[PDB]
């Protein structure tokens, strides 16, 4: 079969630069290529199409171009909402198979953004069916490392908490994540102090939100 | 305009079939190619099958030949995928898309012109588990009594216990998105899932300004309304 | 021209012979 080879598989580059991502075929595939859009939890978008055609209603600082068996997209003057993954497409087979690139994820730099910290305590809703749910939130921040750790009664907590992250927004190119500790009934009333501690570039020292379970 | 509507999908179990449907609009059908690409959770774009509706003629991912079977009826303007003996690494999103008519063309001054995929539905998920349907249960994040006063205060609900994937939430019916996160649904060790969605509003805002989180999960038609409070 | 009707019926190393003969041999020269 035919491969695509894309690279890289990501990239973060800051507002205005010139953004290059490349695809190898491994035989012949003509002009038979198309660059494709997509945001997360959505349907891809096209691009570009036949190697080098603008589709319309999409920017011109999209472009395409071919050398050989090597096919290029550029993004020309990177903006916030080209945050995206973005994939490369051969059909030179006509109805034959159609291959796609492994995918290109696009990171847009932004200023440093420290994260608003918060901490929920279980409600006595969720006691009353025997687990606690302990959620900490970090709201809005850049880059995307961060550090959240959870004590309880000095604590550390080890192999009880999951973590979620948003995808970076499409228009402030921050994110936001969600870190879920879960005890039972039992263990969550033995103890008093709870609390999230959060390490981020942003803060000038680590930031402990806490609350007691009185 | 042209429109592709998937409809079908969910939950089913290993070694289970499925018939995916794919009606499509504001397109001359017979003078189309229909394709199916599916893309598994969290990976790339996987072309499946495609179809022409005027020359019948389909074409098959090795990794669906044999168990996969696309077809067309063009007195319904409808693309087809059937899916038997269904395996773990089938549960993926499932879009249909387009190219217009020709595939390809030629012409001395422009060279040759390849079509692309310019329409895709929206998707439709397949599922593909022996774990039973169970919808979840919703508990709210309530605001922090240590309002910051002239800032910004935080309140949410927990969709906790449920499977299979997706649960939707908005909140206040629709009409509040600024400031909306909905995080990534978490497969919990219990094998179920479980997701939190928080908005982020003005602290003087809160004990005038009522926020409800609506949820639904399709899969066990359940809807919750949930009333997220100080205290 | 439309290309369809002609590439329904070839092999793949006779479509990719009539490509690359409109493209003149593209990936192989300067």
């Amino acid at each position: 079969d035919i491969q695509m080879t894309q690279s890289p598989s990501s990239l973060s580059a800051s507002v205005g630069d010139r953004v290059t991502i490349t695809c190898r075929a491994s035989q012949s595939v003509s002009s038979a290529v198309a660059w494709y859009q997509q945001k997360p939890g959505k349907a891809p978008k096209l691009l570009i199409y036949s190697a080098s055609s603008l589709y319309s209603g999409v920017p011109s600082r999209f472009s395409g171009s071919r050398s050989g068996t090597d096919f290029t997209l550029t993004i020309s003057s990177l903006q916030p909402e080209d945050f995206a993954t973005y994939y490369c497409q051969q059909s030179v087979s006509y109805m034959g198979p159609l291959t796609f690139g492994q995918g290109t994820k696009v990171e847009i730099k932004r200023t440093v953004a420290a994260p608003s910290v918060f901490i929920f305590p279980p409600s006595d809703s969720q006691l009353k069916s025997g687990t606690a749910s302990v959620v900490c939130l970090l709201n809005n921040f850049y880059p995307r490392e961060a550090k959240v750790q959870w004590k309880v009664d000095n604590a550390l907590q080890s192999g009880n908490s999951q973590e979620s992250v948003t995808e970076q927004d499409s228009k402030d190119s921050t994110y936001s994540l969600s870190s879920t500790l879960t005890l039972s009934k039992a263990d969550y009333e033995k103890h008093k102090v709870y609390a999230c501690e959060v390490t981020h570039q942003g803060l000038s020292s680590p930031v402990t939100k806490s609350f007691n379970r009185g | 305009e042209v429109q592709l509507v998937e409809s079908g999908g969910g939950l089913v179990q290993p070694g289970g079939s499925l018939r995916l449907s794919c009606a499509a609009s504001g397109f001359n059908f017979y003078s189309s190619y229909i394709h199916w690409v599916r893309q598994a959770p969290g990976k790339g774009l996987e072309w499946v099958a495609s179809i022409s509706p005027y020359s019948g003629s389909t074409s098959y991912a090795d990794s669906v030949k044999g168990r996969f079977t696309i077809s067309a009826d063009t007195s319904k303007n409808t693309a087809y995928l059937q899916m038997n003996s269904l395996r773990a690494e089938d549960t993926a999103v499932y879009y249909c898309a387009r190219y217009s008519w020709p595939w390809v063309s030629y012409k001395p001054y422009y060279g040759l012109h390849f079509s692309a995929m310019d329409y895709w539905g929206q998707g439709t998920l397949v599922t593909v588990s022996s774990a039973s349907t169970k919808g979840p249960s919703v508990f709210p994040l309530a605001p922090s009594s240590k309002s910051t006063s002239g800032g910004t205060a935080a309140l949410g609900c927990l969709v906790k216990d449920y499977f299979p994937e997706p649960v939707t939430v908005s909140w206040n019916s629709g009409a509040l998105t600024s400031g909306v996160h909905t995080f990534p649904a978490v497969l919990q060790s219990s094998g179920l899932y479980s997701l939190s969605s928080v908005v982020t509003v003005p602290s003087s805002s809160l004990g005038t300004q009522t926020y409800i989180c609506n949820v639904n999960h399709k899969p066990s038609n359940t809807k919750v309304d949930k009333k997220v409070e100080p205290k | 021209m439309e290309l369809d009707a002609i590439l329904d019926n070839l092999s793949d190393e006779e479509q990719i012979e009539l490509l690359e003969l409109l493209e003149e041999e593209e990936n192989y020269r300067n």
